[PDB]
RNA sequence: GUCUACGGCCAUACCACCCUGAACGCGCCCGAUCUCGUCUGAUCUCGGAAGCUAAGCAGGGUCGGGCCUGGUUAGUACUUGGAUGGGAGACCGCCUGGGAAUACCGGGUGCUGUAGGCUU
RNA sequence: AAACCUCCCGUGGAGCAGAAGGGCAAAAGCUCGCUUGAUCUUGAUUUUCAGUACGAAUACAGACCGUGAAAGCGGGGCCUCA
RNA sequence: ACACGCAGUUUUAUCCGGUAAAGCGAAUGAUUAGAGGUCUUGGGGCCGAAACGAUCUCAACCUAUUCUCAAACUUUAAAUGGGUAAGAAGCCCGGCUCGCUGGCGUGAGCCGGGCGUGGAAUGGAGUGCCUAGUGGGCCACUUUUGGUAAGCAGAACUGGCGCUGCGGGAUGAACCGAACGCCGGGUUAAGGCGCCCGAUGCCGACGCUCAUCAGACCCCAGAAAAGGUGUUGGUUGAUAUAGAGCCGAAUCAACUAGCCCUGAAAAUGGAUGGCGCUGGAGCGUCGGGCCCAUACCCGGCCGUCGCCGGCAGUCGAGAGUGGAC
């Protein structure tokens, strides 16, 4: 005779990895092990990281990590990225780097080892750095995806700038009465 | 307002001391009830009723039971009632004769109980006067009054009936 | 005369149970963290106090608990809230490594900040978790009405001593 | 066949069960619905914020300098 | 079903109390609002221009946009399922300064004076609000005189 | 002590009658050429300083009306919460907290800001 | 008893178009003199709100103006419907 | 060993209201009755040719009173309740920008520096998408609309049934207690303890009650006005040894409150649940003791949630060092 709302007593947060791939499973096992033993907190980021899905670690692009990296402080640091690493052809000069993920393109990885930089994988950068001394975390732009750019007030409501599902934009699919003053009224 | 084996008690009370009055006076009221916490409870309930000061805005000095002198002795114990029936309110005078005070208040809240279904809530008690042999009006207590007593038990109801229930001899009644 | 001082703090006991509550009967006692039915928890008094038990009034008994009600309610039924989880206090240590910040590294320690309220008696009852108290043995007057109408919920100052023995 | 016109009987319940919140309150609101000149006024001095850089610079300096030799002289 | 006019329901609230007709008192012209003032709101029958609804009636919110003679502010409303903090103008006349506030500030000023102060002596004093505390036991001196006995009064029936 | 100009709070300031105003000041008051507007210099405007506290105004008084603030009304009416309380009901009583308003009886009859005068 | 003129009292007990409520006394009423802010154009906000429209309304802003000596007021009707 | 924020809560200060209540000797409307008024006029009348000359009267009005009222009245005016503030997103300085505003000044925005537990108690918080079903409700304390009333229709807060089992009310939607994993022990709530049926098989306490229609426990299943010297108490008022011819000590009257009775009549035979109960097994005030539900305490088992959970193979229990040289 206790009155506890059991509404949100389970919590929804990941505990392992939804994909059947055995590296990624060994790379979880790992810093399960490295974040259960070590009192550094970038290991638990990094396995938290590890378990989120796909859309929750969008890639990092080659300009955005270089951005990022150029900063005063982080000089000689390790950037580690839990996504993939893309190339960016709007860049030119691409100064050497020290990059971790679990993925890198082909474009990106040419550009990084020809300009001298290195690239490691998560376990070598475990035997490296177990407690990740000396390492930039970065990861990509989460509301990137054109997903994003339909969420939030709904359109058809003021000051609204929801991009509504449109079969095909055109002249005659909207911007009518609701859009324009001259037909009824617009938001 | 229950009732068990009721107890006298002294309590003296007073409004809280305020800038306007620093001395506040000092009332004292004599309660029946069962236990200190319910004497405080009718003490604050009479000192709001007769004057402007409630148990928030004022404080029970003390609050103390009160004892029989003469617990030993036979009295007649006069009390001042002013009840709630079904119709208005009304007002009575009764007597009773017992050792104690607080034994004459519990006897007469039971005889205010059977003979007009008063409830206590409904019950309050103005004074009991002990009083000598004279000035007593009901004859159920003046007859009482005699030196040379005697009288008989004529009708021995007996008692433990469920004592060998199944038995021989009837039983017997005069004695 | 000698006035005595207002006693500084009060044992509350809920009495009824969590069928049919008012919205903010049901706050009060949920912050009180009286939730459980024959719950007790040491509440310091003041104005603010004063009024959330009035308003929980009829759901609750309460009153000046003694200091061997004190001590028998931490030592039979006295659990910490150490980690979120009810641990018993089965040593001293327990008590130590809560509340070592606060001047309290024992059970004498405890019981004394409980009793004599002090600058740590928020913390001090905070780690103490609610004493889950057993039915009251020989019975109840009345659990509807109030203890100055022959019930026992309300304020009984002095008989909570003698509830406080009967349940725990 | 008549039905029920209007209540509000369970709405009470049903605002309190997800625990209905005061608006979320962040810094630096929005500044819409400010008087058009006021908000020109304030463009242009943030527009011109920038000149006189330097003597702000300057005046900071000269403000650390004398606090540094209060400090020195305190202790 | 009712009507959904803005001034229904507003016979007394929209009417100006007992003796107190007429022209408008200057003061409230002649005071001065900021942004970010707590204001309560209370509206004027004299002055129709700039009203408030009168569901903003009594409600308390901060000045964010002050005009030439109105000012703009944004007061909490609760409609049904939330609170939606909402921005309204309204006319001088139906605008009050709130004391609420001035109350928090000098006892603000004080905490400060009161820090500058007992620093350099060391004795560190109680800034904190305390709840009313124990009546701090005493002595009730019953000089010569007993207390008054009181003794209930016998029912009389008046009417 | 007090007056004028501009005010703030808008009767403790208002209303009726009676008494007193030394000086400045506020006004009554004398005329219509000029400025001004009316049926009428009645109002307004203009040009004045022979008379006056007659009036306005200021101060005081009325066992004055009113107004402001207190006691009484009254812990009364009412009211949050409670009961397997009473009553056939109407309604009422009790516990727990808050707490009115008439009649009736007392006190008072404007404070104050800026600038400029008189009693030097 | 009710035509016109004069004096006094007169808190509004009249009037403000309408139904009612609120509001107003050197006005928001009556009479005068000038006028068409009942003009044009972006936005913001309020009332039913789902916080969507329509209708109505409120502070602004950018131009042309009206009036008054001026401060100011006025982008329809003193406000709540048309 | 190291906490920011949030809340059907309260407290401290500040505003909002016009409902309960109260008033109409205060505004508006209704309204009764007397005193002083040719106030003012007018009708019937009588003494008068008439006359405000005397006499009242009825008509609307006044001057001080008086009786009763208002959801669409109010000078007043609660209880409950509704917004706020209780600090870092705050204060104190120094300097810049402004096509805005101004005599100097404002006002806003920019940068640099100094100051931290800001009333009580409890909670870990915030945020974004996919989204089934529902859009016939009902009952109960309190307030309240129409109606004579309705197990009627329609509203406000809260709680229930709906979606809910369990103990009690014999029976049972909504009542009281109390909410559910499978068990052992103990104790209770609401209710009860003559038998059905677990427990008063107490040497229970004090009083009332005779019914040829007794009475027997919220919702609830049934009664009114008026009466009774039937009986048990209370209030008030008189007279009685100066006697209420004889007997001889207490007596009479008006109210009022309890139990019982008349009032009290429906149809298959009939229901305090039945038997039955009258030194109660009825009624009112109450004592101990006892009986027990899936309710509370302890323990065993199953599952769910949480542990910034632990174990890849190591020292170590308020941990507040180890190790060269």
């Amino acid at each position: 005779g206790v009155d506890i709302r059991h509404n949100k007593d389970r919590k929804v947060r990941r505990k392992e990895p939804k994909s059947q791939d055995i590296y990624l499973r060994l790379l979880v096992k790992l810093y399960r092990f490295l974040a259960r033993r070590t009192n550094s907190t970038f290991n638990q980021v990094v396995l938290k990281r590890l378990f989120m899905s796909r859309t929750n670690r969008p890639p990092l692009s080659l300009s955005r990590m270089i951005r990022k990296m150029k900063l005063p402080g982080r000089e000689g640091k390790t950037a580690v990225v839990v996504g993939t690493i893309t190339d960016d052809v709007r860049v030119q000069e691409v100064p050497k780097l020290k990059v971790c993920a679990l993925r890198v393109s082909s474009r990106a990885r040419s550009r990084i080892l020809k300009a001298g930089g290195k690239i490691l994988t998560f376990d070598q950068l475990a035997l490296d750095s177990p407690k990740g001394c000396g390492t930039v975390l970065l990861s990509g732009p989460r509301k990137g995806r054109e997903v994003y750019r339909h969420f939030g007030k709904a359109p058809g409501t003021p000051h609204s700038h929801t991009k509504p599902y449109v079969r095909s934009k055109g002249r005659k699919f909207e911007r009518a009465r609701g859009r324009r003053a001259s037909r009824g009224y617009k938001n | 307002k229950a009732s068990g084996t009721l107890r006298e008690y002294k309590v003296v009370g007073r409004c809280l001391p305020t800038p306007k009055c620093r001395t506040p006076p000092l009332y004292r009221m004599r309660i029946f009830a069962p236990n200190h916490v319910v004497a405080k409870s009718r003490f604050w309930y009479f000192v709001s009723q007769l004057k402007k000061m409630k148990k928030s805005s004022g404080e029970i000095v003390y609050c103390g039971q009160v004892f029989e002198k003469s617990p030993l002795r036979v009295k007649n114990f006069g009390i001042w009632l002013r009840y709630d029936s079904r119709s208005g309110t009304h007002n009575m005078y009764r007597e009773y004769r017992d050792l104690t005070t607080a034994g004459a208040v519990t006897q007469c809240y039971r005889d205010m109980g059977a003979r007009h279904r008063a409830r206590a809530h409904s019950i309050q008690i103005m004074k009991v006067e002990e009083i000598a042999a004279s000035k007593c009006r009901r004859p159920a207590v003046k007859q009482f009054h005699d030196s040379k007593i005697k009288f008989p038990l004529p009708h021995r109801v007996l008692r433990r009936q469920h004592k060998p229930r199944f038995t021989t001899k009837r039983p017997n009644t005069f004695f | 005369f000698y006035v005595p001082a207002e006693p500084k703090l009060a044992f509350v006991i809920r009495i009824r149970g969590i069928n049919g509550v008012s919205p903010k009967v049901r706050k009060v006692l949920q912050l009180l963290r009286l939730r459980q039915i024959f719950n007790g928890t040491f509440v310091k008094l003041n104005k603010a106090s004063i009024n959330m038990l009035r308003i929980v009034e009829p759901y609750i008994a309460w009153g000046y608990p003694n200091l061997k009600s004190v001590n028998e309610l931490i030592y039979k039924r006295g659990y910490g809230k150490i980690n979120k989880k009810r641990i018993a206090l089965t040593d001293n240590a327990l008590i130590a490594r809560s509340l070592g910040k606060y001047g309290i590294i024992c059970m004498e320690d405890l019981i004394h900040e409980i009793y004599t309220v002090g600058k740590r008696f928020k913390e001090a009852n905070n780690f103490l978790w609610p004493f889950k108290l057993s039915s009251p043995r020989g019975g109840m007057k009345k659990k509807t009405t109030h203890f100055v109408e022959g019930e026992d919920a309300g304020n009984r100052e002095d008989q909570i001593n003698r509830l406080i023995r009967r349940m725990n | 066949a008549k039905s029920k016109n209007h209540t509000t009987h369970n709405q009470s319940r049903k605002w309190h069960r997800n625990g209905i919140k005061k608006p979320r309150s962040q810094r630096y609101e929005s500044l819409k619905g400010v008087d058009p000149k006021f908000l020109r006024n304030m463009r242009f001095a943030k527009k011109h914020n920038k000149k006189g850089l330097k003597k702000m610079q300057a005046n900071n300096a000269k403000a650390m300098a004398a606090r540094a030799e209060a400090i020195k002289a305190l202790v | 079903t009712n009507t959904k006019g803005k001034r229904r329901g507003t016979r007394y609230m929209f009417s100006r109390p007992f003796r107190k007709h007429g022209v408008v008192p200057l003061a409230t012209y002649m005071r001065i609002y900021k942004k970010g003032d707590i204001v309560d709101i209370k509206g004027m029958g004299t002055v129709q221009k700039g009203m408030p609804h009168k569901c903003y009636h009594g409600k308390t919110g901060r000045v964010y946009n002050v005009t030439q003679h109105a000012v703009g502010i944004v007061v909490n409303k609760q409609v049904k399922g939330k609170i939606l903090a909402k921005r309204i103008n309204v006319r001088i006349e139906h605008i009050k300064h709130s004391k609420s506030r001035d109350s928090f500030l000098k006892r603000v000023k004080e905490n400060d004076q009161k820090k500058k102060e007992a620093k350099e002596k060391g004795t560190w004093v109680q800034l904190k609000r305390q709840p009313a505390p124990p009546r701090e036991a005493h002595f009730v001196r019953t000089n010569g005189k007993e207390p008054e006995l009181l003794e209930p009064i016998p029912y009389e029936f008046m009417a």
